RNA sequence: AUUUUACCAAUUAAGAAGAAUAUUAUAAUAAUGGGUGUCUUAUAUUUUAAAUAAAUAUUUAAAUUCCGUGUAGUAAAUUUAUUAUUUGUAUUAUUUAUAUAAUAGGUGUAUUAUAUUUAAAUUUUAAAUUUGUUGUUUUAUAUUUAGAUACAUAUUUAUAGAUUAAUAUAUUUAAAUAAUAUUUUAAAAUUUAUUGAAUAAAUAUAGUAAGAUUAUUUUAGUUGAAUUAAUAAAUAAAUAUUUAUUUUUCUUUGU
C-alpha cells in the first residue's frame, strides 16, 4: 500500500576529497603530463633548548615525495568523474580556469553575483550610513 | 488519541479478550469516530453577560437603567456560542482577550486543515491571522479575463 | 501500435472471446487494412498442400 | 540516521486498523454507541433541507408541529403483521403479530383497537427477535429487517378458515 | 460536466428536489435487503 | 494466533472428502469458504 | 495328462470469459477528522507556545580547523506548481495467475563392475573452505519460478603555461568542460516511543566475521620475489589493464 518511499539523494562534495592537509604540505609542479608533489625537506622534531645550536645545517629545499605516496593522492583526487578517461585529474589547488568554469556555465549566465571570482575579489566599500539593529 | 483510550476503556470494561463474536465486533466498532465539536474554555469568574446593567446610570423615578447612547455605542462585542454577541464596558474588555483568540480560531484541530499551509498555493490565497484558516478573495476567470482585456494586455 | 490487430495483445491479456470474434476468420493487414478472410488449411493431396476450410 | 533519503509522505500505521463497518450478521449483533458527524448531518438535512433552506427557529424545531413528529403523529406508520400458521384453520386464542421494534403492548393495544377495531384484547406478550438472516446464490450475506413478536390474548378463540 | 460520478447511484425525484431522498434511500436499501421479485432461492442458508 | 482448518480443499480441487460437506452441511466445514452456487441454480431453477 | 519363465519403458496440445471499469508511476484546479444496517440532548463532543519540517536548498575559492562534511537573490506576487475517477478503458508507459493428466503388457540381462546394442575397455557427483592447498568444515530430494548495476564512445563557430613561504617574477612547447554511481544476505545492543517480557520505527551503523554474486568452444611475459620509520643516497617487487623503444654481432634473449 504506502511505506516511506524513497527520495532522491545529495551528491557529494565536488571538492571533498582533495584535503586542506595536502594543500598545506605539498605542492603540486612541473609539467602538465610530468606533475609531482613536493615537500620541503629535512626533519621535523621538537628537542631541548641547547640542541642545533649552528643554523647553517638546517637548509630550506624541496625534495619529491615517494611516487606511491604520489599515486595514491593522485587517485583521490581521480574519484571524481572515474568512467570518463578523457578528463584529467583535478588539481591540488584550484586555478583560474577552474574558477571561471565555476560560473561560466550556462544555468549561471543570468546570475551577476558568483560571477568572474565575487567570492575571491575583496568586498566593496560600504555605505557610510550602514547600522544594524 | 481518543480511539486508544475507548478501547483500553471498553477492554478494561466489557472486553473479555476472548474469540467471541461480541470482542470481534467491538474490536471493529471501537474504530469509529466521534462528534468533535470546540467547546470555548466557559468563565465562571466574570459572566460575560452580567456586565450588561454595569456602568450604567439609573433614573431615580422607575428606579431602572437610563438607555446611553454613547454606552450602547461604545460597547464591546464579546462573542460566545450560546449567547452569541455580548455587549460589554470597554474597560473590563481586556479579562475576555483569550476567548476572543478562541473565537477568532477557526473551530476545528489545526492539523486537519494542516494541508492548506503546506503548499504554496493555499498560503498564497489563504489567511493566517490568530489561526483563522479563511479563504481570501479569489476573482474568477471570467473576472480576471475581463480586467486584463479591459486593459488591453 | 499503428494498427492492431485484435488477435494480437495490447496492455490486456489473451482472452478466447475478446481475440478471436470468429474462430473461422483469420484477419491480416493488407494495404493498411484488417482483412477478415476465411481460415484455410493446409492438406497433402496429390503430393502438394492444398488449402481447405478451416472450421469443416 | 538518514532522513533526508525519504520523502514527506506519512507512511501508513502497523498493525493496520479495520474499518469501523461491523461485518457480523449473527445472533449477537451489536449496536455501534458512537455517533458520527455524517449522522447529524443527514438527520439536519432531511429535517430541514439544509443547507439550501434557512433553519426553522428553535419553537418549531422543539414545538409538536416540526415536520417529522407532525408527520409521525397524523400519518403513522407501524408494520403489524400477522402469522397464517397462528389463526389459519385453527380456532386459536393467542394470534401473534410481528411489530416494530419502537412499539410496546400499550401502543400495539391502542392501534388494533382504533385501526381495526379488535378492542377486547386480554393479554400481549412481547419478545424481541433478531431479524431473518440468509445468503442468496453468490453468497451474500442479507439480513432481513429486525421484528418484535406479539403474543395477543383475546377473549374469544378466533379462526380464519381458508377454503380448500 | 457532471455534479457526481459516474456509479454514484441516482436517488432523486424526477423534478430535482431532495425533499425525499433519504426516504428513497431507505426504500432502496429495504429492497436490497428483501426485493419483492425475489424468486425461489436456490442455497441451503434458505432465511426460512 | 494462528487459525484452524479443519478440512480444506486441497491444491488441485476439492476432493469428495469435502464434498460430502458441501451437500450435507450446506458449505465447507472451515467456514472461511463462501457458498457459491450459481452454476447448479442457473443449471435447475432458471 | 495340463501347459505362454523371471527381470527390463516412456510426459505429453489445454476442456471451459477458471483472467481486467486489473498492478505500479503518471493529473500540479477539491479538501473540517469517511463509515453504509444512519437517525433525541452534550455541566459529558476544547491543543494551543518565535527553533529543521508532511514547507525538502542551481559551484570546485578562502576561512575558522589536530581527516575544511562547505557556494551567495535572479528577478522584487514571475510562469517549480503537493496534483487524482473522467469531457478519451483520463493519457503515456510497465507488469500479471500455482484447478482440472488414459498415453505403450516388453530392444540389450538371466551364476553380480557402473549408457552408447560385436558382447570387452573404462569411473564414485558437483560448488565453496582448507595456502601443511587433505582423509578438515558446511550446503545441495526433485520440478517450475524469483534472486545481485563502476557509462569499453566525444566532428568545422572555441578561446586552456607556471611559479616565491610572501611581497614578487614571468625570454619554455598541449588538450575531446565532463561531475550524479560503486555488489547482495548477514556477524550487536545500545536508540526513539507506545501498551500492560511483547508492540512500531531504525538498508541507522560492526578496523567490518562468514558465504552467494547469473554469460563455453578462448589466442602471447615472469610461479616464492620485494622488506633502509626521519637532512643533499640512481632505483621496492610481484599480479593485472593499456602503452613504447625494428642499430650493428655466430646463433639466441619479455626491456
Ligand atoms: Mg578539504
Ligand atoms: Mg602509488
Ligand atoms: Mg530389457
Ligand atoms: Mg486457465
Ligand atoms: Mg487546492
Ligand atoms: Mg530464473
Ligand atoms: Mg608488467
Amino acid at each position: 500500500r504506502k511505506a516511506r518511499r524513497v527520495q532522491l539523494q545529495p551528491t557529494e562534495y565536488l571538492a571533498q576529497h582533495r584535503m586542506q592537509v595536502w594543500q598545506l604540505r605539498f605542492k603540486e609542479m612541473g609539467p602538465p603530463f610530468s606533475r609531482v608533489w613536493v615537500a620541503l625537506g629535512g626533519k621535523m622534531r621538537r628537542r631541548r633548548v641547547g640542541r642545533q645550536v649552528d643554523v647553517k645545517d638546517m637548509r630550506y629545499y624541496w625534495r619529491p615525495i615517494e611516487p606511491q605516496y604520489q599515486r595514491l593522492y593522485m587517485s583521490r583526487l581521480r574519484i571524481r568523474d572515474h568512467s570518463n578517461k578523457l578528463r584529467q585529474p583535478m588539481r591540488l589547488r584550484a586555478t583560474n580556469a577552474d574558477i571561471g568554469s565555476g560560473s561560466s556555465s550556462i544555468e549561471w549566465e543570468r546570475a551577476s553575483n558568483r560571477k568572474y571570482g565575487a567570492m575571491l575579489a575583496p568586498p566593496k566599500r560600504q555605505d557610510f550610513e550602514f547600522r544594524v539593529v | 488519541m481518543f480511539r486508544v483510550t475507548g478501547l483500553q476503556l471498553k477492554n478494561p470494561v466489557v472486553f473479555k479478550q476472548g474469540q467471541g463474536m461480541f470482542s470481534h465486533q467491538l474490536k471493529r466498532l471501537l474504530q469509529k469516530k466521534s462528534i468533535h465539536r470546540y467547546n470555548w474554555d466557559p468563565l465562571p469568574m466574570y459572566d460575560p453577560r452580567k456586565l450588561v446593567h454595569a456602568s450604567r446610570h439609573m433614573d431615580v423615578e422607575t428606579w431602572r437603567e437610563v438607555p446611553d447612547p454613547h454606552w450602547d455605542e461604545r460597547s464591546y462585542l464579546v462573542p460566545d456560542q450560546m449567547f452569541y454577541n455580548i455587549p460589554v464596558p470597554p474597560e473590563y474588555k481586556d479579562a475576555y482577550w483569550w476567548r476572543e483568540l478562541q473565537a477568532r480560531r477557526v473551530q476545528c484541530p489545526v492539523e486537519w486543515v494542516s494541508h492548506r499551509m503546506y503548499n504554496k498555493g493555499d498560503r498564497q490565497r489563504y489567511d493566517f491571522q490568530d489561526l483563522a484558516f479563511r479563504k481570501k478573495f479569489e476573482f474568477s476567470y471570467e473576472e480576471v479575463v475581463k480586467n486584463a482585456k479591459d486593459m488591453r494586455s | 501500435p499503428r494498427i492492431l490487430l485484435d488477435r494480437s495483445l495490447w496492455k490486456s491479456l489473451w482472452i478466447t472471446k475478446l481475440q478471436l470474434p470468429d474462430i473461422n476468420r483469420w484477419e491480416r493487414v493488407v494495404n493498411s487494412r484488417r482483412v477478415t478472410e476465411d481460415r484455410y488449411a493446409f492438406v497433402e493431396e496429390e503430393g502438394v498442400m492444398h488449402k481447405v476450410n478451416w472450421g469443416l | 540516521w538518514r532522513t533526508w533519503e525519504y520523502q514527506h509522505t506519512r507512511p501508513d500505521p502497523r498493525p493496520f486498523p479495520d474499518p469501523p463497518v461491523n461485518d457480523y450478521f449473527g445472533r449477537s449483533r451489536i449496536w455501534n454507541p458512537i455517533a458520527c458527524k455524517l449522522g447529524y448531518v443527514r438527520k439536519k438535512a432531511d429535517e430541514w433541507g439544509w443547507p439550501n433552506k434557512p433553519p426553522p427557529p428553535t419553537g418549531l424545531r422543539y414545538s409538536q408541529e416540526f415536520f417529522p413528529f407532525f408527520f409521525e403523529r397524523y400519518f403513522p406508520d407501524a408494520e403489524v403483521r400477522l402469522l397464517l400458521d397462528s389463526v389459519l384453520n385453527n380456532e386459536t386464542k393467542r394470534p401473534v403479530f410481528q411489530i416494530p421494534c419502537s412499539m410496546s403492548k400499550v401502543e400495539l393495544v391502542n392501534y388494533l383497537k382504533n385501526i381495526y377495531g379488535i378492542d377486547n384484547v386480554v393479554r400481549v406478550e412481547v419478545r424481541n427477535r433478531r431479524g431473518r438472516r440468509y445468503k442468496n446464490e453468490v453468497g451474500e450475506i442479507k439480513m432481513m429487517d429486525d421484528y418484535k413478536v406479539a403474543v395477543v390474548e383475546l377473549d374469544t378463540p378466533v379462526s380464519v378458515e381458508l377454503k380448500q | 460536466q457532471r455534479k457526481l460520478p459516474k456509479h454514484f447511484p441516482v436517488v432523486q425525484a424526477s423534478d430535482g428536489s431532495s425533499l425525499l431522498r433519504e426516504e428513497t434511500i431507505a426504500c432502496m436499501e429495504r429492497e436490497r435487503r428483501l426485493p419483492h421479485n425475489m424468486g425461489k432461492l436456490y442455497s441451503y442458508h434458505r432465511p426460512y | 494466533p494462528t487459525l484452524y482448518l479443519y478440512r480444506f480443499p486441497g491444491p488441485h480441487g476439492p476432493g469428495p472428502y469435502t464434498m460430502k460437506y458441501w451437500w450435507t452441511l450446506g458449505c465447507f466445514p472451515t467456514g472461511m469458504e463462501v457458498p457459491f452456487r450459481l452454476h447448479e441454480f442457473l443449471s435447475t431453477y432458471q
